[PDB]
């Protein structure tokens, strides 16, 4: 599947009810990223100084937050590739001096999903617009 | 005046008193009966929707119509290219029934005190009057909205 | 009196804030991140070198609008953090350390777009309490320049 | 017309995609695809928009087309409930298409496969059946008497 | 140019915003914050009445002061003798203040958004702006309120 | 100042013939029955208002003067419960007292006296216990500095 | 002093490890981590507790000393909303340590530290702003004229 | 008497009666209404703590110092070490005052009556006096409470 | 981490809301037994005696209550190392003649974890202080 204006749209609503206004923030990070480190347990070793080995502390939940912020921009920017692109090419250089992996980043998609379902519920989740829309935004970060 | 910032705002604004469902009936029927109030002569200029009978489905049509074109330009805003596009469609619809400029005024008071009563106390006047003119300029042409 | 960012002004600032972001595009927060920093500029020309690599004398550029988008991701993540400070302090000393060591970037800066939100805010933002806003606006760039010259 | 409860459901899961606090870009967006697919079932319908520059679908003045072609759709929408005002809305609109040149009924039953096909992949599990009968009989409205 | 049914259509509008008890300092404290997010710089011109912290018992003496004037004056509407005497009280109150007299737009603007904002859409714009005037031309003597 | 329960009797009672909708002319009305009794229990205090035409006690001077007092009354009674705001607002009215001279605090006793002798007039009930409470404090507040 | 909204969090947190339903033993275990902490952070201020037997900490005398400290701070804070009688309740406080031999408000800097870095560890979800904005003008009452 | 199990039965309802937050000061200022009805004498013997007007701060500070006494004594019941080392610190308070004793007797009853009417029908009376004699004794050394 | 006095008192409270008086302890117990289970479904042969094959039988409903009462004491005592060290012995003999690996200890101690925490809720869950105590009593019981 592509990720098309139309798909592009539907991220941008649902993403927006997932992630919200705040409130729930916490518990929709913590729920991701609680499921990237048992997808991969692995993969925490590279969040060591930001306490990857305690998701329940205030420095991960910092990163965590962090994480979410980036992801909002690049959901927000979706519909303007001009500055999207060059979103991507900062998060790109934020993870250029770290080996992260191509499997690593579909992880992180996988999470981000179920997040989002676990959010919004099944009923209305739209795996295919998300999927492809995550690819673009991934393979973005990393280079290509 | 009427720079971005003041239009994000009236769009806010007319977000929120806008409305719903049929609750966009009610703002409507409201506005113009503030518009009537104002200057009664200016229902005689509406006798082609039966302005006659303000309850009548032809001139609730016409209102339907009206708070569209409302809704659409302030949603255009933002994008200059499309929103003058619009205003310039909206003046070849306006122009050859040789409607007086200064009901335009009356029309943007009375769409104030239908906004501002349903908004509440943080309507924001000043950006109001000044992306109103944007809109009735580009409608009549008239440097009056200047 | 205090002059501390309370839990009611925290509140408000969060709604005063979650009311004018836009969620789904950046029309918005854009718009709000530029006119910010054309006011800083204005008020401080000498401010405008320092966002050379992000186009700074291009606020239309996909550059500076990226780095907008950046700045208002910032602020929103703190804004909305003041609702659990221990993370708060997490998130601002890591801003902290994204502003330190940058030649030209003082706490007398930080002085200058405060007073750049307190004129964008009200133009954009409806039910606008530049009280509460400015106690918490203080309480987050107070933690972003810990360790910043004057 | 069509049921009230059915009215509800069209009404809910359009103010889903288009509401007075969405932005004309996504406004346009969604009206490109709507008409390129219209345009690419029935092809010889693109000619009819030369006058709103269809020439470039990113043009001001195509843009502000899409834009009052959705208010329209939105102003029908919002009335299902309110038969009297819809019939009064709908003959109007039927007007600003009769007068149109090169207008075929055949056109408004793509359109209606492009809604029935762009739709569903901007709404939460759309209701296909509701939105039949909803927009068919308005449709027929908006296209009735046309060839 | 605010006659004798437009003063008391104003008089009408405003006890019903105005309200009883309490009601009064909220609507106040809208009244005031509008008009420094209307005019943001105003706020310095109060420093007198501690307009740095609006919830303080200086500045909120000074939020009750003011409607207090806007409601006798408003409440005098209908007598021109008591009117203007109370008016030209003011402006001597005012004068050595050196104050811009476009504050006094703002401030209009301030008043109308809260009023109509608690009295909903029937608020009368026309009647409100032209009535202010009298006030503002009462208390300034600019005849930008002519 | 008073107690809240006090307060309340106090506020309720005022608003019975003062508030938004209590037209000038009935203020000025209380008004001068207000002045008239103060000058006649203490004639001397009559050429204080000189400079509000008290010659003339139905001049548009003297009206709008009294109508600017009882507005001095009611706010002070309106705050009865923020002594906070209240303590600023008395300093204030009594700075505007201070500043005139030939005020006396045996003026402010005699008003007093009036106040309690012409309300009950006016007011459904009127309750002097709670009007004493919560005038008496409000009273001193304002005359605060007058021999 | 502090917010009503703060205060209602400090009580609120501080109630989860500290109330009339908890053994006195977890209350001086959190006040000997409290005063061994303080000693570690200023070790000069340890001998001023040689009259409570600071010399062993699980003594009676010392157990029972942090128990008092422990309620005075309780009693501080269920009266954060009482700005009347908890600046009466901090004045005696800060008496009992004026009068006492050896004390430097930077010890009290130091206690403040401390409690920051013991209480996240025993309450859920501590919040050291609504913390910070309740106690730290408390410490200036209790720690306000000394060295 | 007052032997483990009373102890902890005492720690239970005084725990309940006590209470949290706000409701603490309406325990406190229950508890020494009785005292002063139960004996009008003993209040000429806090005229330190303005005990000339109950509804005062210096007053109610006094009333936070005492049931804060009562609790933690009631917390330290299980352990004698701390809690004779506090009762002895209690002593040290009292003893240069030169308080006649019987006023601990009163004290307990107006406790009594405090606690059992919030707690409820389940109160333990016997358990109580047992266990304030144990206080007041750690307080008055008189053997009054033996 | 360590398992030091303030780590003791958390998990004391933490523990107390999550067994609670009574009414949601099967609930409980049954996450947590889900859970073991699952990580290590060899294990559930060593329980042959208590149903260990069907969880949901009162059989092994009543093993899973002993064996919550069990870590009750323990949490219960963790302030008194005297008798916590006591008790710590009395739970290692009743295991020493079943060949428990340090592996499958390990195991149920994440699985009560999860289950404590799915009881009050990530938001105030303290892992550190978890991990540290019932590795002192985990380690208790196999001796050391
Ligand atoms: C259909 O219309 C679209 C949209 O354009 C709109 O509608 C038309 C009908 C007209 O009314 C337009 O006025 C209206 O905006 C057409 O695509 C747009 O076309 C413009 C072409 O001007 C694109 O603009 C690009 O270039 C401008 C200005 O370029 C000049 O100035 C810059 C200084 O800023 C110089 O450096 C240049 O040498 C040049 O002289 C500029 O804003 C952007 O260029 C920068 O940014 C790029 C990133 O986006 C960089 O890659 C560049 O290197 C440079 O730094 C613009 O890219 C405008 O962007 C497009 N719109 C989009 C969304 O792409 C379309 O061509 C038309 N169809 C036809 C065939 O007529
Ligand atoms: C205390 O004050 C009140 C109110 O006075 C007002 O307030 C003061 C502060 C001042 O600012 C005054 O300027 C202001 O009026 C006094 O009562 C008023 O007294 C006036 C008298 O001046 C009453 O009006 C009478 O005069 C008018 C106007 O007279 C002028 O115009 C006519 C032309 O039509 C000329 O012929 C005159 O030479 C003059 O230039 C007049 O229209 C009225 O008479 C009409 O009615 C009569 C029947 O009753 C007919 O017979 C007449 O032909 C004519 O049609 C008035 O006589 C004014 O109405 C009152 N105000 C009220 C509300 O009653 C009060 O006198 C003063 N105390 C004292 C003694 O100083
Ligand atoms: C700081 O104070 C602490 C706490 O002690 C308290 O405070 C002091 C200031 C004094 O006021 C004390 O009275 C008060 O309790 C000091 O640590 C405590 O010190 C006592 C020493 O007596 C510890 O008690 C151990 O021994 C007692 C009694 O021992 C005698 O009697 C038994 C018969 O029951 C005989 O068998 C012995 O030969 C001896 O003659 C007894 O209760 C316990 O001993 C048994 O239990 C142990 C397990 O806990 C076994 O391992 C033993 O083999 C035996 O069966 C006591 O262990 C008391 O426990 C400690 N407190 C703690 C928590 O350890 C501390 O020393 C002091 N600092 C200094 C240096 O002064
Ligand atoms: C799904 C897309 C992802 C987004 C939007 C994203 C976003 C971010 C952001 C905003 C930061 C903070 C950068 C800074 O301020 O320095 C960050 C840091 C980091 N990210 Fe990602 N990330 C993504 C995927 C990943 C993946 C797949 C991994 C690897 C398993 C990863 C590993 C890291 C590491 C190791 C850091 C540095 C943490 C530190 O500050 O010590 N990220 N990421
Ligand atoms: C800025 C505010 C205004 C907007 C947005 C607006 C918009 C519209 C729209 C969308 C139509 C329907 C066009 C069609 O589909 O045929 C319309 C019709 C019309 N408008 Fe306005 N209008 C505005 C102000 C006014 C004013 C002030 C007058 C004059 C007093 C006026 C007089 C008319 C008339 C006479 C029609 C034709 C009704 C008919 O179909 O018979 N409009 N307007
Ligand atoms: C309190 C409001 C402010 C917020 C929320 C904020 C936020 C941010 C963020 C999120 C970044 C990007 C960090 C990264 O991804 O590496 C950034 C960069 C930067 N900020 Fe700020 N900032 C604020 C105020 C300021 C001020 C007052 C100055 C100084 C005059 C300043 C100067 C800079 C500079 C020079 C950069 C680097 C830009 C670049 O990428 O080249 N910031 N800020
Ligand atoms: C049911 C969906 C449709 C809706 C809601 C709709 C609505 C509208 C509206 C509101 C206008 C602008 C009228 C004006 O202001 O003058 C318009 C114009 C027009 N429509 Fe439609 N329309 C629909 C389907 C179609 C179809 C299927 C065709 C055929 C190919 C069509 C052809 C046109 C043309 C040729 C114009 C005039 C464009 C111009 O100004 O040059 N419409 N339509
Ligand atoms: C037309 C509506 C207005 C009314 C009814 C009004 C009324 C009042 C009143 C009753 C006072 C208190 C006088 C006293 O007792 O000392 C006052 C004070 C004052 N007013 Fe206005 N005012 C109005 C507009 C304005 C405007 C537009 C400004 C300018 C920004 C302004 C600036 C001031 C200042 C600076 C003071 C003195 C504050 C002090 O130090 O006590 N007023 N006004
Ligand atoms: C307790 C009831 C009273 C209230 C609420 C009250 C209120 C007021 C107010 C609001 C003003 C106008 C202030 C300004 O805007 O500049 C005023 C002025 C004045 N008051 Fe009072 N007052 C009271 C009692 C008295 C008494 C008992 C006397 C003395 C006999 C008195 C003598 C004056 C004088 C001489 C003026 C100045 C009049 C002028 O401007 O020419 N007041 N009072
Ligand atoms: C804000 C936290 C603190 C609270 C709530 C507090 C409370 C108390 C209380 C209730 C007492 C017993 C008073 C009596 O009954 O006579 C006390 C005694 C004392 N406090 Fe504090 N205190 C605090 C901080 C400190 C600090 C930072 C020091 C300094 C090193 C200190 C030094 C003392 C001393 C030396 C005594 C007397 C001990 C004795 O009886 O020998 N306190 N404190
Ligand atoms: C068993 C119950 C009692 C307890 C727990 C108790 C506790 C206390 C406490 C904690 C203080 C404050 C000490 C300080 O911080 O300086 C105090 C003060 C005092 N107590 Fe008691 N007390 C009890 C009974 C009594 C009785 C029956 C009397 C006498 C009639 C009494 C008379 C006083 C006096 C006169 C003060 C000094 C008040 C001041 O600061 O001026 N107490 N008591
Ligand atoms: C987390 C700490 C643990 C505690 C507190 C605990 C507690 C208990 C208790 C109270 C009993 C009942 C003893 C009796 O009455 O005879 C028991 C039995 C048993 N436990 Fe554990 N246990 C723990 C961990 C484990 C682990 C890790 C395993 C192995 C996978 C295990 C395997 C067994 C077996 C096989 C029995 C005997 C069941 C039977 O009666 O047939 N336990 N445990
Ligand atoms: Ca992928
Ligand atoms: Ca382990």
């Amino acid at each position: 599947s592509e990720c098309g204006p139309l798909q592009r749209l539907k991220v941008k609503r649902q993403w927006a009810e997932a992630y919200g206004s705040g409130n729930g923030r916490e518990e929709f990070g913590h729920f991701i990223w609680a499921n990237v480190f048992k997808v991969a347990p692995s993969a925490r070793d590279m969040f060591k100084r930001v306490r990857g080995d305690n998701i329940y502390t205030p420095a991960f939940r910092a990163h965590a937050t962090r994480v979410l912020g980036g992801l909002d921009m690049c959901v927000a920017l979706l519909d303007d590739e001009s500055v999207l692109n060059t979103q991507l090419a900062h998060l790109a250089s934020q993870h250029s001096s770290r080996g992260v992996s191509a499997e690593q980043y579909n992880v992180v998609e996988h999470a981000v999903m179920m997040g989002v379902e676990h959010e919004i519920g099944q009923n209305v989740f739209d795996k295919d617009a998300w999927q492809a829309c995550l690819d673009v935004i991934t393979s973005g970060i990393q280079g290509n | 005046d009427c720079n971005i910032l003041q239009r994000l705002k009236v769009k806010m604004q007319w977000a929120k008193a806008y409305g719903f469902g049929t609750e966009r009936a009610k703002f409507g029927n409201s506005l113009w009966t503030s518009i009537f109030n104002y200057a009664p002569d200016a229902r005689d200029l509406f006798k082609s929707v039966k302005s006659e009978d303000m309850r009548s489905p032809q001139f609730k049509a016409h209102i339907a119509r009206v708070i569209g074109g409302l809704d659409r330009v302030i949603s255009m805003f933002d994008n200059e290219d499309a929103l003058n596009a619009d205003l310039e469609h909206l003046k070849s619809q306006h122009d050859p029934r040789g409607l007086d400029a200064l009901n335009f005024v009356v029309f943007g008071k009375a769409l104030f005190a239908t906004v501002g009563g349903q908004f509440g106390v943080c309507f924001d006047l000043p950006a109001w009057e000044s992306c109103y003119k944007v809109i009735a300029m580009g409608i009549t042409g008239n440097d009056m909205f200047s | 009196s205090s002059n501390s960012c309370t839990t009611e002004d925290r509140r408000e600032m969060q709604l005063m804030w979650a009311n004018v972001w836009s969620a789904q595009f950046t029309g918005r927060r854009l718009a709000i991140a530029q006119a910010v920093f054309k006011d800083l500029f204005a008020h401080v020309p000498d401010a405008v070198g320092l966002f050379d690599r992000v186009h700074g004398t291009e606020i239309d550029s996909s550059e500076f609008k990226a780095h907008c988008i950046r700045v208002v991701n910032g602020l929103d993540s703190a804004i909305g953090l003041l609702s659990d400070p221990s993370t708060l302090n997490e998130q601002l000393s890591h801003l902290a350390t994204q502003h330190q060591e940058r030649a030209g970037v003082t706490k007398g800066g930080f002085s200058a777009i405060a007073q750049s939100f307190l004129r964008v805010m009200p133009q954009v933002a409806s039910c606008f309490n530049p009280d509460a806003w400015s106690r918490c606006f203080n309480r987050i760039t107070n933690g972003m320049t810990e360790g910043l010259a004057e | 017309f069509c049921s009230e409860a059915d009215a509800t459901i069209v009404i809910k899961q359009w103010n889903q995609i288009y509401n007075a606090g969405i932005g004309a870009k996504s406004r346009w967006t969604m009206g490109n695809e709507i008409f390129s697919s219209l345009f690419k079932l029935k092809p010889e319908s693109e000619v009819l928009f030369n006058n709103v520059n269809v020439a470039n679908m990113s043009s001001g003045a195509f843009h502000a087309h899409t834009v009052r072609v959705l208010s329209g759709l939105d102003m029908g929408i919002n009335y299902l409930n309110d038969a009297g005002t819809l019939t009064s809305l709908t003959a109007h609109l039927a007007a600003q298409h009769v007068a149109r040149t090169g207008l075929k009924a055949v056109y408004f039953d793509a359109m209606g496969k492009v809604l029935m096909t762009v739709l569903p992949s901007l709404i939460d599990n759309f209701n296909p059946d509701a939105w039949r009968n909803c927009l068919l009989p308005l449709k027929n409205a908006i296209a009735k008497g046309l060839p």
